C-alpha cells in the first residue's frame, strides 16, 4: 500500500519555466523519482528545432551577402536558436522576406496555419542598406536529442 | 613548362572529439578523454551542470 | 518494477497522379499538352488512355517522348480508369 | 519520435539459487544508469518483508 | 573573452595588425561584413582630398597554419569611432581584446 | 564511307565462319558503349546493318505494340493515326536514331568493350561447337585442380569440368593425368556450354570395350 | 602532348562527373567527401600493351594508336569539406577555357 505520487500544483513563475509538484511520496521515492524523471526530461524529449536553410543568393555556408553586417555562418548560428513550436506536421518550410534597414526579428517570418514562434524578438541578423533585401526558406522538424550535420544538401 | 595552375581551397569545419588536446593558461595539459551527455554531468543544488 | 510502475500510474491513392502535372519533372510544355484539354493533374492524365490522348493534335512530336518519359517512372499514363476523381484511400479524410 | 529501442533481458546468468547475475540489452544512451539506479534504490531500500 | 585576463589583451591585439585600426576619427556611414567607410570628422580633416575612408576587410582566407583568419566588423551604424580605435574585430580578437 | 571497315570486315582470321555482319554491330555498340552514362537509357545493339556503310550508324526503334511495357519501344493504332493508320499490329518499326561515345579516352575502353563484344561472340561460337557433338565419348587431360571439380582441357583450345558427384570415391585424378568420358552438358550451362562429362555412367565403358576389341 | 583539364575524361561515369561543370573545375560551393574529383586531368597512359581487339578500333574512331590506357587523375579521401575558392592562372599564350 505505497502512496501514489500526484501532480498538484504548476506554478508557471515565468514564461520560459515552471514548477511542477508531486506529492505524496514514501521516503526514498523522492530522490529515485527525481534523478529518473531529471534524466528522461534532459535525455529525451521532443523538440522542434531547425535543419536547412537556403538564402537565396549564397552558395556556400562561407560567402557574404552584399547588404548585412553579419556573414552567412553568423545568420546560421542566430537560425540555430531559433525557439519555435510546430503542431501537425512531421516537417514544415517557413519563409522569411524582409527589406530596409534595420534588424531582422523573428517576427518577420511569414507563419503558416499551424507554426508559432514562441520568441519574436529574436534577432537573425541587421540590413543596412535601402535597397539589400534577404529571402531564405527555413527547414524546421521534429526530433529527438543532438543530431549533427556530419552524420547526415 | 606549365600551362595552368588551378588551385582549389577545401574549407573543412572540425569540431571536437576524444583526443584533441585542450589546455588552461598555467601548463594544465591535456586530451580530452569522454564525451559525457549532459544528464551525467555532477550539477549543485541550483540545477545547471558543470 | 511492479513497484515502480504502480508509482506511474497516475501519469501515463496514388501521389503523383493527385499532384500537379505541372509538378512533374520534365518540362512545363509536357504538361501543357495535357493542360490543352484543361488537365492540370495526373490523374486526370491516367483516367483517360494513352491512345485516347493521341487522339488529339493538341499533342506534338516531342510531347510523345515526353509522355513515354513520365510514364516510365511507373506513376501515370497506365491507362487508368476511375469513377470521376476519387479512389478508396483518396478518401475525405 | 517516442518509439525507442525497447529491451528484453537477454540471459539470467545464475549461481545458486539465492544469487543471479541479470542482464539487459539494447537500451537507449543513458539509460542503463537510470534503470540500474532506480531499481537499486528501490530494492536496497524499501521492500516488503519480515525479520 | 578571458574573465580573467591582464589588461595586456589591448595592446596585444591593437598593436599587432589583425584588426582594422581607424586612422582618422569621426562617424560610421556604412557598415558590411565586407566594408567599413567612416565619414571623417570637421576637427580631423584635409582640406583638400574631401575625405572620407574605407576600410576594405579581409575575409575567409588561408593562414599559414590552415586557421582561418577572418574579420568581423563589430561598429554599429551611425556610431562615433575616435582615432586610435578598433573597428572590425580580427581572428581571436572581441571589442578589440584578445580571445584566444 | 572510308571503306576502312569494308577491308576490316574480311580480316578475316577467327571470324569467316562466324557472323561478320553481327562483329560489326558487336563492336559498333561497343564503341558506343565504354563512356556513355547519361543519354536516356544506355545504347541499342540493334542498328541498320547497312553492309556498304560499314560503320552502321547506330538506330534506335519504336517497336509498334498494342500495350504499355518497355516505354522508349511503345506504339499504338490510335499513335498510328497520325501516320494514317500506316503502322500493323506487332512490327519492330524503328523511329529514332543514337550517336556514338568518342576520343583518345573512351577508346580504350571502347577497345576494352570491343574486347568484351569479341569475347561474347566467341562463347557463342563455343556453345555452337560444344553443341555440334551433343556429348560423346571423348577424352581430355587435367590443367587445374578446383574444390570438388577437375578441369581438363581437350583440342581446339576447349576445356571440360569433371564434377566430383560423377567421379569415383577412391580413384582420385590430379593433373598431367588423360582420363576419357561421355559429356552430358552442351545446352544451357554458365555463359556458353561447360563441357560437363561423366567418367562412371556405364555407357561411358560401352565404347571403352568397343575400343579394344 | 601537353595535358587536357577538360571534363572529357575516361573511366568515370555520371556519380564522378555530376560534381564538376563542363570545363573539370569544381563549382564553388559543393561540398565534397574523401576522395571525389576536384580537378579533372587526363594524360597518365605511358606506355603497356595491347592486342588484336585493341587494333581493330584503329581505323573506326580515327585513332592511329589510341594511346594505350587512361585514368582521370583522381584525388584521395580523410577531409570534407566545402569548395570556397577558386583560383585559375594562364601562363600566357595559352587558350584560356570557358571557366576562366
Amino acid at each position: 500500500e505505497f502512496l501514489k505520487p500526484r501532480l498538484v500544483d504548476i506554478e508557471q513563475v515565468s514564461s520560459t519555466h515552471a514548477k511542477v509538484t508531486l506529492e505524496p511520496l514514501e521516503r526514498g521515492f523522492g530522490h529515485t523519482l527525481g534523478n529518473a524523471l531529471r534524466r528522461i526530461l534532459l535525455s529525451s524529449m521532443p523538440g522542434c528545432a531547425v535543419t536547412e536553410v537556403e538564402i537565396d543568393g549564397v552558395l556556400h555556408e562561407y560567402s557574404t551577402k552584399e547588404g548585412v553586417q553579419e556573414d552567412i555562418l553568423e545568420i546560421l548560428l542566430n537560425l540555430k536558436g531559433l525557439a519555435v513550436r510546430v503542431q501537425g506536421k512531421d516537417e514544415v518550410i517557413l519563409t522569411l522576406n524582409k527589406s530596409g534597414i534595420g534588424p531582422v526579428t523573428a517576427a518577420d517570418i511569414t507563419h503558416d496555419g499551424d507554426v508559432e514562434i514562441v520568441k519574436p524578438q529574436h534577432v537573425i541578423c541587421h540590413l543596412t542598406d535601402e535597397n539589400a533585401s534577404i529571402s531564405m526558406r527555413i527547414k524546421v522538424q521534429r526530433g529527438r536529442g543532438y543530431v549533427p550535420a556530419s552524420t547526415r544538401e | 613548362g606549365v600551362l595552368k595552375i588551378v588551385k582549389v581551397y577545401l574549407a573543412v569545419k572540425r569540431r571536437i572529439q576524444p583526443g584533441d588536446k585542450m589546455a588552461g593558461r598555467h601548463g594544465n595539459k591535456g586530451v580530452i578523454s569522454k564525451i559525457n551527455p549532459i544528464e551525467d554531468m555532477p550539477y549543485d543544488e541550483n540545477g545547471t551542470p558543470v | 518494477a511492479t513497484i515502480l510502475a504502480e508509482q506511474l500510474e497516475a501519469f501515463v491513392f496514388d501521389p503523383i497522379l493527385l499532384r500537379p502535372v505541372d509538378d512533374l519533372e520534365l518540362t512545363v510544355r509536357s504538361a501543357n499538352c495535357l493542360k490543352a484539354e484543361a488537365i492540370h493533374y495526373i490523374g486526370d492524365l491516367v483516367q483517360r488512355t494513352e491512345v485516347e490522348l493521341l487522339k488529339t493534335p493538341n499533342l506534338g512530336k516531342k510531347s510523345l517522348t515526353e509522355i513515354k518519359d513520365v510514364l516510365a517512372s511507373r506513376g501515370l499514363s497506365l491507362g487508368m480508369r476511375l469513377e470521376n476523381w476519387p479512389p478508396a484511400s483518396i478518401a475525405d479524410e | 519520435v517516442t518509439e525507442f529501442l525497447k529491451p528484453r533481458l537477454v540471459d539470467i546468468e545464475q549461481v545458486s539459487s539465492t544469487h543471479a547475475k541479470v542482464t539487459l540489452e539494447p537500451l537507449e544512451r543513458g539509460f542503463g544508469h537510470t534503470l540500474g539506479n532506480a531499481l537499486r534504490r528501490i530494492l536496497l531500500s524499501s521492500m516488503p518483508g519480515c525479520a | 573573452k578571458p574573465l580573467v585576463g591582464t589588461g595586456m589583451e589591448r595592446a596585444v591585439a591593437v598593436d599587432s595588425g589583425v584588426t582594422a585600426v581607424a586612422k582618422r576619427g569621426g562617424v560610421v556611414q556604412y557598415v558590411d561584413a565586407s566594408r567599413i567607410v567612416i565619414k571623417v570628422n570637421e576637427d580631423e580633416m584635409y582640406p583638400g582630398e574631401a575625405g572620407i575612408d574605407i576600410y576594405n576587410l579581409t575575409k575567409y582566407t588561408r593562414s599559414n597554419q590552415n586557421t582561418c583568419i577572418n574579420q568581423m566588423p563589430c561598429v554599429s551604424l551611425g556610431e562615433p569611432v575616435e582615432r586610435g580605435d578598433v573597428l572590425a574585430d580580427g581572428p581571436s580578437t572581441d571589442l578589440g581584446e584578445l580571445a584566444l | 564511307m572510308n571503306k576502312e571497315i569494308l577491308a576490316v570486315v574480311e580480316a578475316v582470321s577467327n571470324e569467316k565462319a562466324l557472323p561478320r555482319e553481327k562483329i560489326f554491330e558487336a563492336l559498333e555498340s561497343a564503341l558506343a558503349t565504354a563512356t556513355k552514362k547519361k543519354y536516356e537509357q544506355e545504347i541499342d545493339v540493334r542498328v541498320q546493318i547497312d553492309r556498304k556503310s560499314g560503320d552502321f550508324d547506330t538506330f534506335r526503334r519504336w517497336l509498334v505494340v498494342d500495350e504499355v511495357t518497355q516505354p522508349t519501344k511503345e506504339i499504338t493504332l490510335e499513335a498510328a493515326r497520325y501516320e494514317d493508320e500506316s503502322l500493323n499490329l506487332g512490327d519492330y518499326v524503328e523511329d529514332q536514331i543514337e550517336s556514338v561515345t568518342f576520343d583518345r579516352i573512351t577508346t580504350q575502353t571502347a577497345k576494352q568493350v570491343i574486347v568484351q563484344k569479341v569475347r561474347e561472340a566467341e562463347r557463342a561460337m563455343v556453345v555452337d561447337q560444344f553443341r555440334e557433338h551433343e556429348g560423346e565419348i571423348i577424352t581430355g587431360v587435367v590443367k587445374k585442380v578446383n574444390r570438388d571439380n577437375i578441369s581438363l582441357d581437350l583440342g581446339n583450345n576447349a576445356e571440360a569440368v569433371i564434377l566430383r558427384e560423377d567421379m569415383l570415391p577412391r580413384e582420385n585424378f590430379r593433373p598431367g593425368d588423360r582420363v576419357r568420358g561421355v559429356l552430358y552438358s552442351v545446352r544451357p550451362e554458365a555463359r556458353g556450354a561447360q563441357l560437363f562429362v561423366t567418367r562412371s555412367k556405364p555407357e561411358m565403358l560401352i565404347e571403352l570395350f568397343r575400343i579394344e576389341v | 602532348g601537353p595535358e587536357e583539364i577538360t571534363a572529357d575524361i575516361p573511366n568515370v561515369g555520371e556519380a564522378a562527373l555530376s560534381k564538376l561543370d563542363e570545363s573539370g573545375i569544381v563549382y564553388i560551393g559543393a561540398e565534397v567527401t574523401g576522395g571525389d574529383i576536384l580537378v579533372g586531368k587526363v594524360t597518365p597512359k605511358g606506355e603497356t600493351q595491347l592486342t588484336p581487339e585493341e587494333k581493330l578500333l584503329r581505323a573506326i574512331f580515327g585513332e592511329k594508336a589510341s594511346d594505350v590506357k587512361d585514368s582521370s587523375l583522381r584525388v584521395p579521401n580523410g577531409v570534407s569539406g566545402t569548395v570556397i575558392d577558386v583560383q585559375v592562372f594562364t601562363r600566357d599564350g595559352v587558350e584560356k577555357d570557358k571557366r576562366a
